[PDB]
């Protein structure tokens, strides 16, 4: 099993109108292309950084994207995953915690 | 016991893709990214403050020539490996990994291992001193580099070379490689068919070792419970999160307990 | 510091 090990998380615990960081890991994949998108309402979200490609001591690779917003209520933040193992691309919703 | 790592991994593909680059090296001091290199820029660049403070040009450039050096090798080793596998194209990957592990100043271990789509091709034996063959496709590779004493060459890098540097970096991040920040951590209940799913979320800690347990009345519960292990954010610290399934309405007797050197003693945290 | 992988066969 290859396919990516995707988790949506924000850099502090998130609250409305508060600056913070919105971050999406993918793990345990191969091969190393993938696509990983930040969004705001099925809209791609400025900012976004990529970590350089990395693997782990078992040869699987990993990413991480994360950019900078403020999370709004009745706002819905994602991420989406596109990789060789998925048939269709995989969308993992954020869970704000407030 | 005092133990540092000095960690080296590089990556070659044959499909990025899109914008991305082929090649790509980065170096990792006690798990924390401090160099890269990749086939775009073409040279060492910092990735912690460290690093950049501590490191003259004669460094980086000494560095970059490595760099455009392996560069060069891997683009011909993915050719050399897709011949010797009777591949004409498609994706492929070429993953080296090295490095050393020291203890209370002396080395306990060095390594230097490579794999060919995702899988073990040859790895370093520093014992016998010889190269092992995961595959039969690496008989060869395990022939010529022995035969022209490649152990010899990566005993001398893994026992001096990496450990002389290794200390060097150590001194050098001294005070961010040992620094202790707390975690920010928040219990957050949803009730949906029936179940109520507590999760424990603990933001920004460093360092990377930490354990998150659910106890329940004060006993503690990892039965239904699952982690999402530890996952970085974008500034050098972690995150994690532990989840445990409870009957609706039951949260009171359910306590998140994190464990981190932060901490004189375990966190406990409620809904 | 870094080193020069090997060369494949």
């Amino acid at each position: 099993d290859l396919t990516p090990k995707v988790q949506v998380y924000s850099r502090f615990p998130a609250s409305a109108g508060t600056k913070n960081v919105l971050n999406c890991f993918a793990a345990g994949f191969h091969p190393p292309k993938i696509s990983i998108t930040l969004m705001k309402d099925g809209v791609p979200m400025e900012g976004a950084q990529y970590s350089d490609m990395s693997f782990n001591d078992d040869w699987t690779f990993q990413r991480l994207v994360h950019a900078d917003f403020t999370p709004s209520s009745g706002s819905t933040y994602a991420c989406k995953v596109e990789h060789e193992t998925l048939k269709e691309p995989q969308v993992y919703k954020w869970d704000p915690e407030f | 016991m005092e133990l540092h790592t000095l960690r080296y991994i590089q990556t070659a593909m044959t499909d990025p893709g899109p914008g991305q680059p082929w090649f790509v090296t980065v170096g990792y001091v006690d798990g924390e990214l401090f160099v890269h290199y990749n086939s775009t820029a073409r040279r060492y660049v910092p990735r912690t403050e460290w690093i950049a403070a501590k490191a003259d040009q004669q460094y980086w450039d000494g560095q970059t020539q490595i760099g455009q050096g392996n560069e060069q090798i891997d683009r011909e080793n993915l050719g050399i490996l897709q011949r010797r596998y009777n591949q004409t194209g498609g994706s492929h990957t070429v993953q080296w990994m090295y490095g050393c592990d020291i203890l209370e100043g002396g080395p306990i271990r060095g390594y230097y291992q490579m794999a060919y789509d995702g899988r073990d091709f040859t790895a370093f034996d520093k014992g016998t001193m010889t190269f092992t063959a995961a595959v039969p496709e690496a008989v060869p590779t395990k022939r010529k580099w022995e035969e022209e004493s490649e152990p010899e060459r990566w005993k001398n890098y893994l026992e001096e070379t990496c450990v002389e540097w290794l200390r060097r970096y150590v001194e050098y991040g001294k005070a961010e490689l040992g620094r202790r920040e707390r975690p920010e951590v928040r219990v957050w209940g949803k009730e949906a068919d029936g179940i109520l799913t507590l999760s424990c979320r603990a933001h920004g800690f460093y360092p990377r070792p930490i354990v998150v347990s659910w106890l329940k009345d004060g006993a503690v519960r990892g039965q239904d419970a699952h982690s999402g292990g530890i996952v970085p954010n974008g500034d050098g610290t972690y995150h994690t999160w532990v989840t445990i399934d409870a009957q609706p309405g039951d949260g009171d007797k359910y306590q998140c307990r994190v464990e981190h050197a932060s901490l004189p003693q375990p966190g406990l945290y409620s809904w | 510091a870094v080193k020069g992988v090997g060369t494949m066969v």
